[PDB]
Parts: C-alpha cells; sequence; structure tokens
C-alpha cells in the first residue's frame, strides 16, 4: 500500500503542514454539539437536520455504477442542506493557513468541498457531514480561537495587525477575550447567540509560532527552506517544459 | 533602491502614523504588529462623512432609499482606522474613494482618451485620388485637407446646405493631427497638424519608429469625448471615417459621392484601419476599441513614459499604474461585473510605492549578478532561460515578502491576498523581462513568483486568482493555437487572461519592460506610440499616476460635460 | 503506439489491445458518427409551438403579442406533422431522414438526412430546416392565410433573425450556433453539462465519456492533436474518459467506501509507481521523495484518470455537483505536493478548477456545474481533460440543484437519450 | 419536374434533359466535392511567416516586436517544409491529404484530410490544423529555443488567441471564421466576391457560375430552399448560375455589339413570352399590356438570368466593375415597369442593388464591388441572386479597381485557381 508523504521540507513548518494534511492533529479542546451548531449559525441547536431533497431511500436513485459502487455519506443519504464552516487565519503565526484546512479537509473527510482565499478558507459538505469536519478543526491545534475566527462573512483581518491582547482583528466582534478565555457570543455571521461560547485559552505567540504552518522571516524564513524551494522550481520547470512539450 | 525604500518608508508613515481625516492614528511604528482599533466607522474620514450626508439628503428628496452605510451588515465601515493612499513616486495624499473611477475624471478621461482614438492611414486614399481621379496630391492639398478635416471631425458640414453640427463648445476636444516617416513630407505639412517625431522621441528613438512604419502617412484621430460617452469604442472609427470621406470630397472637389469615395470608406474603416483593439467574443461581445480589445502592447505604446524616460524600471511602472486602473477598474471591475467594483485591487500597484520597492531591489540584483543586464541596453541583455528565471522571480518574490512581514504596515495596506500576488509578481515578471528583453520570459517569472508566493504563505489571492496562475507556467512557451502568444500581442481576450483582477496591468508592465530595458521606442505598434505622443491630448499619458492623483485631489479637467445645454 | 482494454461503466471488458490511434475522433468510425448523429439532429417542441401560437407567447423571455391567437392542435396530429415533416428535410426518398414523435406527441427528433451536412459548411441546416419543414408543415396542415404567416413562423423560430439565434423559438440540437464559439474549432465544446448528464441518463461513467469525445473532438478541431500532441490526447481520451484497462473504474470502487481526494490520490502514485510510469529521482534531507515521470503523457493520463475517479469518489459521496470544482483543484494541487510531479495537463485542469470554484460559488456569472461546458470562458482552459469530471459531478447530484437537468435540458433529454450511441458511448467506441 | 440543358461558358452543350433536382448541393457529387475541398483548404503564406520571423511583423496592421528577429530560411527550404507539414497535417498514410508548394516556394497550398471535416463541426480544422502543422514543422526544422516558440508560432497565427481570428497571420483559406457569420446557415456565403474571380482566372461565367454554387449551397444550408422553395432556387440556379438552356450566353451574344440593360430587358420579355413563360392578363386603357406569370418561379429564374446577362453587357461593355450596382438596380426596375411583373426575387434583387450601388459610391461602408459577398450586411438580403452577378463584374474590370483582385486575392488566387473543379465550375456541376 502507498503511503502518503504529503509535503516536502524538514523545518517545524513542514511537520505542522504534514500534520495538518494528515489529519494527525493535537486535540486541545472540547466544544459541545450544541455549542457548535450555535456558532455554525445553521439550525437551532439540538433541532432535525432540516433537508433540500427526500432522502436517498425515499426518492430512489437513476442506475449508476458509480452510485452504486460509492457509499452516500450520512449526510447526503438524508437529503441534508449542505452548509458550511468558514475560517479567518492570522498571517501572525495562526496555526491554520488556508490551503492546508483545504488540504486536511479534502485529504480526511469525504463528500467535501474545501475553498481556499487569502482572508478566508470554507468547507461546504451535507449539514451533518460538515459539523463533525468543523468541529474537529475546532477542537484541534488547527484552530487558535484568538489567531483564527469562524466567520461566514466580513472576514477581514488576517493581514492586519493584532489587537494588543493578541487577537485577530473582527470587524464584527463575534469573539473576544473575556477572562483569559475566547468567547464567542455571536454565530458566524455576527447574529448574537443566547449563549456565550467558551472556545478556552488562546495560545502564547511562542508556541503559535511552533505550530504554525506559515513561513515568516522572523520565525521559520521560507528563504531558508531550499528543499521547499526546490519542490516549486521542480513543479515550475516541469510544467513550463512540458507545456512547449510534454516529453 | 535606497530612495525608493525611503519613500516607501515614508508612505507607511503617512497612511499609519499620522492621522487623517479623525482617525486618531497619530504616532507609532511602522515596523509593529499591533494596532488598536477605535471602532469609529465611517465618519473619522471626511470624504465618507460627505458621502453620507449627500446620501441622506438624496435619499429624502427623491424619495427612495439610497446610500446608508448602516445597511452594511454587523457594522458599518471603518472599525479599523480608514487610511489615505500616496500616489507612488508623487506627494499626492488622496482619498481611498477618490480613486474609485466614478469619483475620478482623470481615470475616465484615460478611458475616454483611447477609447475615441484610432488611426487612419492616408497613402491609400491619396493612392485612390490620384488612380481613379487622376488628381494630384501635395503638400498644399494635404493642408487644405486637414484644415477641412479638423473643421468636419467634430460633426461640422462641408458640403450639403441646411445641415445642423455638433456645438464647438460641447466638441472642443475632437481634433486629428497627422504622423508620417517621410521627413520631407512632414515638414512641408502646417505644422500644427503635425506630430513631429523627430522632436517629440529622442533620435534612436525617433529612427527605431521611422524604419517601422517605413515613409508612409497617418491620421491620429480623437473624436468627441461627448461622442464616445454617449455610444461605444465601436463608433470611433466609423466617425472618423465619416468625416475622413467628407473632408476629401470637400477638399479635392470630388463628385459628392461617387464610387472612388466607396474606395476611401474602405481604406479608412478597413484596409488602413489601426484600431486601439479589436472585437470580443459572443460571452462578453463587444466592438473594437473596447478595453477587452486592448493588447498589452497597445496600451505600453499608448503610455509615453518610454518616450521622456530612460530609466527602464519606471517605464515599466507607468505601464502598470495605467493598466491596473484600466484593465481592473473600468474593464473588469465595471465592464464585465459593476458596484463597488476593484478600485482597491488596481491601486495595490500604483499607491504607497511598495511595487516600486520590490521593483527597484530587483533592478540592483539583476545588475549586480548579471553584469549590468537590467541597465537600458541590447547587448546586455542576458538569454532567457528556466535558470535565469528561477533566480530573478524567486529572488524577487522573497524580498518583496519580507518586506510585507518586516513592515506591518505594508501587509495592512495591501490587505488582500490578492493585492500582493499582484505587487509581487509584477516585480518578478517586470524583472525578468528587463533582464532577458524577453517579456515571455516576465511572464515566466511572474507564474514562478505567484509559486513561491503561495508556499510561503499558505494562501494566494481571492478564490478564482490563480486561474490563469495555475494554467501560467505551462501556457508561457506553449505553441498550441489558443495557447501560444507572445505576451506583447496577448490582451485581455487571452483565454486564460479573460476574467479576473490582479493581471492584466502587469502583463502590460512585463510587455514594456521588456522593451524599456531595451531602451526600444515602442512595444508593439509605433503607431499607436507616435498617436499618443501629443500634449494636446486631455490625459497626461507620460505619468499616469500621477494624473490619476490629479483626478483624486480634483484638479483634473475631463472633456464632455454638458453644462452649456444644461440648467444652470 | 499505446494499446489499452476498453471496459464499460460496470468493469466489463468490451475490447481488448485497442491501439489508441484508433480512438482518434478522424479514425474512429463510431465516433465520426457520434458527431455526424449530433451535427444532424434537432429536438422540437410541439407543446411549446402550439403554446406560443396560442398564447403569442413567442420570441423571448416576457414577450407576448396580444390579439394574434392561432389554435392549432399540434400535439394531438404530432404522427401526421412527423410524417410531413419527413418529407420536407428529407433530400431523397429512402436516404437516412428520420423523424420520430417523442414524449406522447409533445415533442419530435428530427434528423436531418447526412446528405445536408455534407452539403454545409456547419451544422446548423439541421436547426434551419428542422425549423422550415416544422413552419411550412403547421401553414399546410393548419391553413394559416398569409397574413397570420409570420405569427406561425416565429412560433417556431422564435425572435431570429433580430436575434442572431431562435430566441423564444421551439427548435434546438445538443449544439449552440457558431458564433457563441469563443475560438475556432469550439462548437463541439459548446455544450453544456447538464444536456451531456440528460442525454446518458444520469451515468457518471457514461456522462463523463460521452463528454470526452465530444471534447477530445473539439481539441482535435482545434489543431490541439497535431504530431506528438495526437498521442497526448488520445491517452488522455482513453485513460480518463474510456476506462481504459478499467483503471477509474478498479479506483472508484477501492476508494467507494470510505474514500477521500486524499486516498485517490495514493491510488494513482501507487499505481504510476507499479506500472513503472514514474521513480523517485531524488530523496531530499527530510526524506521527501522527489519524483520523475519516465513516460510525460503517459503520466498526464494517469492524473486525468486520477481528476475523474476523485470526481466519482468526492461527487458521489456527497450526491451533490457542486464538490466537482474542489475536487479537480485539489486532487491535481495535492496530487503535485505529493510528488513533486505537474497535475492534469500541466497546471491546467487546476488552473481551470480555480476559477471554476469562483464561478460556482460567487456573485460574478457562472452558475451550477451545469451550466458549463468546453466552450465557457471559464471551463474552456483545460484540453478536455475537465468538463467530463463536470458531466460526472451533474449526473451524480441527489437533487442540491437549483438549475437541475430538466430545467436546462429536460427537451434534449427526451430527445436525444433515446439515440443508444449517446447514451452508450463507451460501448458505441468499443463496438458493442 | 423540370430538366434543362447545361451549356458551358463559349455556348457549347454539356449535358441535355438535366432534372434541375439533380442540381441541388444537396444531391450533387460536384456540388459536394467543391464545398468539402473549399472547407478543407487553405493557403500558406511562407514568404509572410519568413518575413515576420525576420522582422518582428507579426499579429496585425503596425505590429513589430523589435529584439526577437528569428532568420529561417523558409522560402529555400518549401519542399522538405511541405513534406513535414504533409506529415503532421495526414490523419493516414494515403488519405486524400495534398500539400504542394505554389509559386517557387513563396506559398503553400494544404488540403486537409476529409477525416477532419467529417469529424469536425465546421470547417477550421483546415486552418488550425494547418497552421499547427507549419508551426510544428518550423520549430522542428530550425530547432527553435522554447524562448522564443512564441514568436515562431505567432509569425504563423498572428494575434490568435487575442483576436477571434489569426490576424497578421499567414494562414488562410477562402473562407472566413464561423463567428462573422451574419446568420444561421452563412458561412458559405462569406466569400470575397475578388477571391470567386481570382479562383475562375477572370472568366466572367465561371465566376457568376461559382458563386451561384457557393450562394445556392447557403440558401440549402439556410433552409431556404425546402419544399416548394427548392424547384424555387434551383430553376434559378440552372437559369443564372448555370446558362441553363444557353439562355444567358445567347441573350449575351445577341447584346454584345450594341446592347443596353434596356436592350437585354426586351430579350428577356421575348423569350418568357415565346416560351410561355407569361402572357398578357389585361390591356389598359392606354394600350399598356399587363402580364402575369403562368409559372412563378420560371418567371422568378429568367429576371435571374436576365439579371446576369445585364450584368455581362453593362459591365462588359465599361470594363468596369462599378456597373453591377445599377445593373441589378435597373434591369429588375425597368423589367417591373416594362410588364408589370415581380422582377428578380420580388423585389430582393433591386433591393440588394439599391443598398449596394449606395455602399460602394458613398462614405458609409461598403467598398468596390469587390468586397462584397452572401453574408455583407449590404448584399445579403437575396436569395443567392445578386452575388454572381458581382463576381462576374469584377472577372469583367480592366482595371478601375483600387481594390484590385489581386491585392485583395493573389495568394488565394495562386492557390485555388489551380484546381478543374474551381477554374471549370460549369463543367464540373455538369460531369466534365
Ligand atoms: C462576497 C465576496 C464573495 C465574492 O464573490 N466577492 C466578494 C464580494 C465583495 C464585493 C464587496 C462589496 C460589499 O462589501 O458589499 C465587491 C466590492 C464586488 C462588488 N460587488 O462590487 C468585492 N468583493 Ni471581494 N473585494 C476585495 C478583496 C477581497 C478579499 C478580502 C480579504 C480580506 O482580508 O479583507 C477576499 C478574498 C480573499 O480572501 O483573498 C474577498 C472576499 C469576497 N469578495 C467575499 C466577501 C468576503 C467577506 O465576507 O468579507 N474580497 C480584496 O482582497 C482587496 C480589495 C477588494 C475589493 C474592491 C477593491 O478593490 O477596492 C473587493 C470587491
Ligand atoms: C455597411 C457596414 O460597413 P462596412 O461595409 O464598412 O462593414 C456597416 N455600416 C453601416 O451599415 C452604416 C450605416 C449607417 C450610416 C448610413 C445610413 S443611411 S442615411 C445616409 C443618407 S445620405 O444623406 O448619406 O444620402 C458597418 O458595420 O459599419
Ligand atoms: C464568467 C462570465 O459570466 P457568465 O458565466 O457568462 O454569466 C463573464 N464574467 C466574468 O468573467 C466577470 C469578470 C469580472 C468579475 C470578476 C473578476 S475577479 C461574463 O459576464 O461574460
Amino acid at each position: 500500500a502507498y503511503e502518503a508523504q504529503y509535503y516536502p521540507g524538514a523545518t517545524s513548518v513542514g511537520a505542522n503542514r504534514r500534520k495538518h494534511m494528515s489529519g494527525k492533529l493535537e486535540k486541545l479542546r472540547e466544544i459541545s454539539d450544541e455549542d457548535l451548531t450555535a456558532v455554525l449559525g445553521h439550525r437551532a441547536p439540538g433541532s432535525d437536520y432540516p433537508s433540500t431533497h427526500p432522502p436517498l431511500a425515499e426518492m430512489g436513485e437513476p442506475a449508476c455504477s458509480i452510485r452504486e459502487a460509492v457509499a452516500a455519506t450520512p449526510g447526503a443519504a438524508a437529503g441534508d442542506r449542505v452548509r458550511y464552516v468558514q475560517f479567518a487565519d492570522s498571517m501572525y503565526n495562526a496555526p491554520a493557513t488556508p490551503y492546508f484546512r483545504s488540504y486536511f479537509a479534502a485529504i480526511n473527510f469525504r463528500g467535501v468541498d474545501p475553498g481556499t482565499l487569502s482572508g478566508r478558507q470554507i468547507v461546504e459538505a451535507r449539514e451533518r457531514d460538515m459539523e463533525q469536519c468543523a468541529k474537529v478543526q475546532m477542537e484541534t491545534e488547527m484552530t487558535d480561537p484568538a489567531l483564527a475566527g469562524m466567520r461566514g462573512a466580513t472576514v477581514h483581518g488576517h493581514s492586519v495587525r493584532l489587537q494588543e491582547d493578541g487577537v485577530m482583528f473582527d470587524m464584527l466582534d463575534r469573539r473576544r477575550l473575556e477572562g483569559g478565555v475566547i468567547i464567542m457570543d455571536k454565530d458566524q455571521v455576527a447574529i448574537p447567540l443566547d449563549r456565550k461560547v467558551n472556545l478556552g485559552k488562546p495560545m502564547s505567540s511562542e508556541e503559535a509560532a511552533k505550530r504554525t504552518t506559515i513561513y515568516r522571516v522572523d520565525n521559520v524564513a521560507f528563504r531558508d527552506d531550499a528543499e521547499v524551494i526546490e519542490w516549486v522550481h521542480r513543479v515550475f520547470d516541469q510544467r513550463t517544459s512540458y507545456g512547449f512539450q510534454p516529453k | 533602491a535606497a530612495d525608493i525604500f525611503a519613500k516607501f518608508k515614508k508612505s507607511m508613515e503617512v497612511k499609519f502614523t499620522q492621522e487623517y481625516g479623525s482617525n486618531k492614528q497619530a504616532g507609532g511604528d511602522i515596523t509593529g504588529k499591533t494596532e488598536k482599533f477605535l471602532r469609529l466607522g465611517p465618519e473619522q474620514d471626511a470624504r465618507k462623512q460627505e458621502m453620507i450626508k449627500a446620501g441622506k439628503e438624496i435619499a429624502e428628496k427623491r424619495g427612495i432609499a439610497f446610500y446608508n452605510p448602516m445597511m452594511h451588515m454587523g457594522a458599518p465601515l471603518g472599525q479599523r482606522a480608514i487610511t489615505p493612499y500616496t500616489i507612488s513616486g508623487t506627494d499626492i495624499v488622496a482619498e481611498p474613494d477618490d480613486l474609485h473611477y466614478v469619483n475620478n475624471a482623470a481615470m475616465q478621461q484615460m478611458w475616454d482618451d483611447i477609447r475615441r482614438t484610432c488611426i487612419v492611414g492616408l497613402d491609400m486614399a491619396h493612392e485612390t485620388l490620384e488612380k481613379r481621379l487622376g488628381k494630384e496630391v501635395t503638400p498644399e492639398t494635404i493642408n487644405h485637407y486637414l484644415e477641412t478635416l479638423n473643421h468636419a471631425m467634430p460633426g461640422a458640414a462641408v458640403v450639403q446646405e441646411m445641415m445642423v453640427e455638433t456645438h464647438p463648445a460641447l466638441v472642443d476636444d475632437c481634433y486629428v493631427k497627422i504622423f508620417t516617416g517621410d521627413d520631407e513630407l512632414a515638414d512641408e505639412i502646417d505644422k500644427q497638424y503635425v506630430i513631429n517625431v523627430n522632436k517629440m522621441f529622442s533620435e534612436e528613438q525617433a529612427a527605431q519608429i521611422k524604419a517601422s512604419i517605413g515613409k508612409t502617412t497617418w491620421q491620429a484621430i480623437h473624436i468627441p469625448t461627448i461622442v464616445s460617452r454617449t455610444t461605444d469604442g465601436a463608433q470611433t472609427s466609423r466617425w472618423a471615417a465619416m468625416q475622413i470621406g467628407m473632408s476629401f470630397i470637400s477638399a479635392y472637389a470630388m463628385c459628392a459621392g461617387e464610387a472612388a469615395v466607396a474606395d476611401l470608406s474602405f481604406a479608412a474603416k478597413h484596409a488602413a484601419l489601426v484600431s486601439m483593439g479589436e472585437m470580443l467574443p459572443a460571452r462578453r461581445a463587444r466592438g473594437p476599441n473596447e478595453p477587452g480589445g486592448l493588447s498589452f502592447g497597445h496600451l505600453s505604446d499608448i503610455v509615453q513614459t518610454s518616450r521622456v524616460s530612460k530609466d527602464p524600471a519606471k517605464i515599466a511602472l507607468e505601464v502598470v499604474g495605467a493598466g491596473c486602473m484600466l484593465y481592473d477598474q473600468i474593464w473588469l471591475g465595471s465592464y464585465m461585473s459593476g458596484g463597488v467594483g476593484f478600485t482597491q485591487y488596481a491601486t495595490a500597484a500604483y499607491t504607497d510605492d511598495i511595487l516600486d520597492n520590490n521593483t527597484y531591489y530587483d533592478v540592483d540584483y539583476i545588475n549586480d549578478k548579471y553584469n549590468g543586464a537590467a541597465n537600458l541596453g541590447t547587448d546586455n541583455k542576458v538569454k532567457a532561460t528556466l535558470d535565469v528565471v528561477k533566480d530573478i522571480a524567486t529572488e524577487s518574490t522573497l524580498y518583496g515578502i519580507e518586506t510585507y512581514e518586516k513592515f506591518p504596515t505594508a501587509l495592512e495596506d495591501h490587505f488582500g491576498g490578492s493585492q500582493r500576488a499582484t505587487v509581487l509578481a509584477a516585480a518578478s515578471g517586470v524583472a525578468c523581462a528587463l533582464a532577458t528583453g524577453n517579456a515571455n520570459a516576465g511572464l515566466s517569472g511572474w507564474y514562478l513568483s505567484m509559486y513561491v508566493h503561495k508556499e510561503a504563505w499558505g494562501r494566494l489571492g481571492f478564490f478564482g486568482f490563480d486561474l490563469q496562475d495555475q494554467c501560467g507556467a505551462t501556457n508561457v512557451l506553449s505553441y498550441q493555437g489558443d495557447e501560444g502568444l507572445p505576451d506583447e500581442l496577448r490582451g485581455p481576450n487571452y483565454p486564460n487572461y479573460a476574467m479576473n483582477v490582479g493581471h492584466q496591468g502587469g502583463y502590460a508592465g512585463i510587455a514594456q519592460a521588456a522593451h524599456s530595458g531595451r531602451g526600444d521606442a515602442f512595444t508593439v505598434n509605433p503607431l499607436l506610440k507616435v498617436c499618443f505622443a501629443d500634449e494636446l491630448m486631455p490625459f497626461n499619458f507620460a505619468e499616469p499616476r500621477r494624473e490619476f492623483g490629479r483626478g483624486a485631489i480634483r484638479e483634473f479637467m475631463p472633456a464632455g460635460e454638458r453644462s452649456l445645454v444644461i440648467p444652470a | 503506439s499505446d494499446t489499452v482494454d476498453i471496459y464499460d461503466d460496470r468493469g466489463k471488458l468490451l475490447e481488448s489491445n485497442v491501439d489508441i490511434m484508433s480512438l482518434a475522433p478522424t479514425r474512429n468510425a463510431a465516433i465520426k458518427k457520434i458527431i455526424l448523429d449530433t451535427k444532424r439532429s434537432v429536438a422540437v417542441s410541439l407543446a411549446g409551438i402550439q403554446g406560443a401560437l396560442a398564447s403569442g407567447k413567442m420570441g423571448g423571455k416576457g414577450r407576448q403579442i396580444l390579439g394574434r391567437g392561432l389554435n392549432y392542435d399540434l400535439v394531438g396530429n404530432a404522427d401526421a406533422i412527423a410524417e410531413n415533416v419527413k418529407n420536407l428535410v428529407q433530400v431523397d426518398e429512402g436516404d437516412d431522414t428520420s423523424v420520430k414523435v417523442i414524449k406522447g406527441g409533445k415533442s419530435l427528433l428530427i434528423q436531418a438526412p447526412s446528405s445536408r451536412i455534407a452539403a454545409g459548411a456547419d451544422y446548423m441546416s439541421a436547426t434551419t430546416v428542422g425549423a422550415a419543414a416544422v413552419t411550412q408543415t403547421i401553414i399546410d396542415m393548419f391553413g394559416t392565410d398569409m397574413y397570420d404567416a409570420p405569427i406561425a413562423k416565429s412560433a417556431v423560430w422564435g425572435s431570429y433573425p433580430q436575434t442572431m439565434d431562435l430566441m423564444g423559438g421551439n427548435v434546438q440540437g445538443v449544439l449552440s450556433i457558431p458564433q457563441n464559439n469563443e475560438g475556432l474549432g469550439f462548437s463541439l465544446r459548446n455544450i453544456m453539462a447538464n444536456h451531456i448528464a440528460a442525454i446518458t441518463s444520469r451515468g457518471a461513467m457514461n456522462a463523463a465519456a460521452l463528454s470526452s469525445i465530444y471534447e477530445q473532438s473539439g481539441i482535435f478541431e482545434m489543431g490541439g492533436a497535431v504530431g506528438m500532441f495526437e498521442r497526448h490526447q488520445l491517452l488522455g481520451l482513453a485513460c480518463q474518459g474510456l476506462n481504459a484497462n478499467n483503471v477509474v473504474y478498479d479506483i472508484v470502487k477501492e476508494n467507494g467506501k470510505d474514500g477521500t481526494i486524499g486516498t485517490v490520490i495514493e491510488s494513482i502514485v501507487g499505481r504510476a509507481v507499479e506500472d513503472g510510469v514514474i521513480s523517485v529521482d531524488k530523496t531530499a534531507p527530510s526524506g521527501y521523495k522527489f519524483y520523475k515521470a519516465n513516460d510525460v503523457p503517459m503520466w498526464n493520463a494517469y492524473a486525468a484518470a486520477g481528476t475523474l475517479a476523485a470526481t466519482f469518489v468526492n461527487c458521489g459521496a456527497g450526491r451533490a455537483a457542486q464538490n466537482v470544482s474542489s475536487t479537480l483543484l485539489y486532487f491535481n494541487d495535492i496530487l503535485e505536493k505529493e510528488t513533486g510531479l505537474p497535475g492534469c495537463d500541466y497546471g491546467k485542469v487546476q488552473g481551470v478548477a480555480v476559477g471554476f470554484s469562483f464561478f460556482s460559488h460567487s456573485i460574478y456569472g457562472g452558475g451550477g456545474p451545469g451550466v458549463f461546458n468546453g466552450n465557457h470562458v471559464v471551463t474552456r482552459h483545460s484540453r478536455g481533460f475537465a468538463i467530463p469530471c463536470v458531466c460526472a459531478a451533474v449526473a451524480l447530484d441527489a437533487g442540491t440543484q437549483m438549475f437541475t437537468i430538466e430545467s436546462t435540458s429536460g427537451l434534449i433529454g427526451d430527445v436525444f437519450g433515446s439515440i443508444e450511441e449517446f447514451r452508450q458511448p463507451i460501448k458505441a467506441v468499443a463496438g458493442a
């Protein structure tokens, strides 16, 4: 059996990226089912999953060798709406970077629709499948609750200077340090909750530096990672050459 | 270059450490990683305040809801400080909102000046007269023709009785000049009508241009801005041809409508026409002289910096600026979409000297490492290889990235990943083009920059940013039918390029850079180079970035206003 | 001169030791027949014409001409109409003209004789002669006075020729009008994904196959398969579109229960190593292995195959078309990260997927996967290797979409889905 | 049933008692061959590519890329180029591919194999594959560095794909790109009159004949010849285009010395009366006789023949192409005044002629006769009966024009004017 190697590089940034891609992530905190549903903002905590179409078992499916070979997710089987979880991540050594969040989703989860932007990264999936993915991202070292935020809109902050308390700017103030812990009291589209969700203590600057998948010259400099630069150069040379003549 | 690096620092100081409006952003460090968010909202900014007041008053007057920042979800704009932009290479400090093309007459006029312009050869028409009518064309007949044409072109009659005409005071921006590679002919035409190649260009550039076009004679036609604004770009060549036709009839005592006249029409409309750009396919259907049709080479040639500067980097940077504005703000951000649009996607490449810093660093690096390859010259250039591109583009991008990291202000300036991508890739591409004199080597450099960027930060641009990126490297030197093309001939309709912000202006810059490094007189079309070598044009094509600044501070006077015939 | 075994959508062997050059649109009789049949065929909505006639609603969205009602029972007379239409469409008695009544008289299949295609520059004669035949039939059968002739005509032709197309009309084939082509040789690329999935009755592998045939015929017509590029494109066609050596189906099967984009990558790389297509070039200090391809076009074909298998797995799992845009992106992106080799089409599948993701999740244009095609500004850029996946994705959707196959493609499905070479394209190409 | 005798351009009988139905583009083997050969053929200017490579002047009017000169002796290597090009253009050894070196190595004729047409939606494969093969051959032959590949490619393809066409390139056929079509089924109508006259080497009757073939092929593809309209078009084609019963040639002969538009009308009306095509329907008080046609499509065909015969006489007398616009107008206008019958195409030839006259004598557009074609906004309106006269007129010009055949159509003429079916279209249609 082929075992994935994931990504080049011998620095901590390498080890972290490989952890993100493989899903070999340290659990750092807990979020209850109901609290997670609350912040996601797609339905009342504890409520049934609304549907977009009838369950597969109810409406039947066209004759298709692929449908027959590929098991529907629980969410697909039940006809759940496709909903999402979206995060912004600070360039100031947030553990996560957008691409690596997407790689984590694509590698570790079935029936997912990851999208990568500079200021935000999203996973769209059948609601119940999505939640399992959001849970992992939220509970593991992938998310720091200060340097990152779950944001479905108005995502601005990744590139902005930190607040003095080490929290990344949120135009809509969905989460903030209260009593040494990060509290999220609004949903991801900034509708106030009837609850304060305790996301636990943030990482120290020191810890985030060691856990980050981002390169920075004042931390782990990209300039110095000859192995990853080589990777880029190799792919570049191949793509260029083969576009002229694929041989 | 130390002078650019210092100028970048000063831009960061103005933007982030000096107060603007009521934003309370006095004091602080440009290298520090923290900020205090005062959540002041829009009122902290003087323009926003004025916009808010106008919106409320207009809503009230017209009786339907309108501009109201409280409609923004969650909170109104400006939860963090609203800070200004300095036009790169200048001391013009602009309100952000004043660089929206809608709000900025210099930007609108730049587009108008291009849209309303075409170039029409005179030789074919003269041959027609000689062959079909047996007329002799002399300097005197041409002089009379040009006087007629300068009367007729704005929309005035030369033939029929009982004609109505455009009001001259509405169309004062319309005129026709000629240029010619025939030095003897040039000396004999009334100077009022001549774009003097020998006066407008250096001796070397004039010789390149003349050798290119030979002894041919061309009309540089600029139809009324008011007409261009009422209609479209596809109007331009039609308008030109109509009045050329009437002027020939009048000036040469032809039959007012005979077979020979149709030959003049075909020559003006087709055989001897040079458009700014060609038509566009159905999905984005448009006729000629629209932004999408304007090749990167063409834009390089319209911009006149190449004519008045001997600094390859400066020349390329002006083209980048003109290009991001037109292609991103007007074309992609309006013609192809609309709404709030893409101001800051574009400003990132013409404000705060960030791009300039990276580029000028690159020039130094190249000169040090490749024996002055980036200096103006032809035989100092290095042959394009993968190795050269990997060296230059990688170095460029690393430096640009380190700058963004060492100056949190710069990172916050270019807050969008796409902006940073344009900046880094523009520098890389310009740098590669400067060293090699090969525009496609510039493109290779552009793409590699994107590749390095993505791996460094684990992010690149917006959702759709790198469609052309990922197709980019492989299509640089493809010779497949709908893949292969020198960057000079590429433009907004090159398939990979047809959709996304943050690229086209860079590609224009790269095309120019290949030629400005060489001290070349033009990038792809000498006809356009000479056409726009003309100070009578409202827009100062030699200094597009500054012009945008003049528009921001309300000092640019556009053509085409209708106040004459409007209630006072 | 590569040979492949061709397998159907259930992993059954159809044909052994097929030379890939025989799969060329320029050589393969079955593909040529698919192309000719596509060119010469159109659908007619008799129900649509009848409605337009009675209401005056013809010529486009919102349009209605008041006071000009014509009450003609087209549906009730569809057989007689089809017969008269055949007489008008045919060039010679007993030629290959065919006209079939579809869905109880609501619709017609019209297949113009191939002579019209031979005598034509393109394929529009099927539409123009088809519309002309239906117009003439209606006028004759129902006794339209000449002062009403314009109304009868436009019930069929819509707003043509004020519009460049038959806007608000009732005749259309699987292709679009030539003038919609972005590029030269693009007509066969201008087929909505929804159309493909309709015609193949939502059979995901068959959708991908039919799409590959059109796409590659497109690439061929674009001059994108000349010289060394011929092998290149046909390898992709075989391995991705025609389940060469059962690899696509096998990969799906092994990834069907618990597989992800990630595991499909492992399947592809594992095989490439086993089959000797790639080898380790260098081990980096970290232990990361940089690969090189021993056969570049063959590696590309593996990546193309992988891209599709990944689509089947990821869209399959979610029963959700939208997953296709990210599948194409991340399959290829992660593949490159895994190996240090270029992804499918040397970045161009990933490229399409970036813009396709954006244009299927944003305000700016595009839409759901079903609206895309090889002529679309967003998804044209790859050389045939992306759009088959999109057709597969659309086939697999269990009902997440607003722009369903039915909403865009119901007529096309009803009419063209009846044709066995279209419904079963792998069998068609394999001569089965 | 309708039969005619077919006579050549010198009034010699070629074939007797020919059913007009056998003259249909959809039925006539020789027409089909002309169309297929038209579709699959392109010209290549090796001299053009050579100078573009050397100078950097590629991609359109005024364009020059400085400092990228490539000095390749294409003209001197034309035989080897032609052979390499053939290898790339061909689909299978010994198919119907042809690549011929023209005028001492300055040009190539490329005839793409008909398989590329069969497998194509349209005709652009001849261009795209022809250009691809040339590009590939140049790269191969001269060892172009990949960093110069863009320059070599565009020397051939020009500004494509920034432009929709190969603007400022060196590969062109007789046709235009599909997207230039005004209407559906118009591609075959988009052939410049200058091209036709070049191909037929200025033989006026052959020019009209070939033009008629393309025009009617277009009308057919437009669905303009369905049902009763088939007889209508084919009578027109026979009598006007193919010198049915030697009528066109005979009228020219009797009007050759002293004839005018006026005497040509007398010729035509006299024959119509003699042959029983028209009869006096009513005598007015003044003695003026109102006619009616006993056979309306036949009368139309006489009017068509007369239009062309008048062109031959009026343009012929003046040796001046420009006379064609007035000829078409006044022949038909005066014919109606003479008879009380409709002119050719029930006013549509006259209508064409009005706008054509204006657009060949004004500031607004058009040009000399040579620029017009069945796809041109000005001259598209008649169902094939106007443009053949224009091609004749251009053929007859002794040197009044600025836009000479040579200036627009030299390459096309050098390349196409060789082939027999093109230079002898009446003989081709008739089977000699
Ligand atoms: C709704 C979208 C989805 C889409 O298709 N386009 C949007 C729409 C928005 C709208 C915003 C107007 C408004 O606020 O009502 C407009 C102006 C386009 C328009 N309709 O005129 C736009 N983006 Ni977008 N948009 C931009 C950008 C961005 C950056 C911003 C990231 C950050 O950290 O702030 C990210 C993409 C990324 O992460 O790379 C982005 C996202 C997205 N972009 C998200 C909204 C993100 C959010 O929830 O905050 N834009 C930029 O990166 C820079 C400038 C910029 C825009 C206009 C200008 O150039 O001045 C612009 C322009
Ligand atoms: C005919 C075609 O021009 P082309 O042959 O150059 O393509 C086309 N031009 C036109 O159709 C132009 C039409 C508008 C102007 C003419 C309207 S008739 S009103 C003039 C009467 S008079 O006062 O001049 O006698 C174009 O696309 O520009
Ligand atoms: C994709 C296509 O839209 P449609 O899919 O045709 O609706 C196209 N728009 C665009 O490409 C928008 C480009 C500018 C806005 C996004 C820039 S990042 C157009 O309108 O023709």
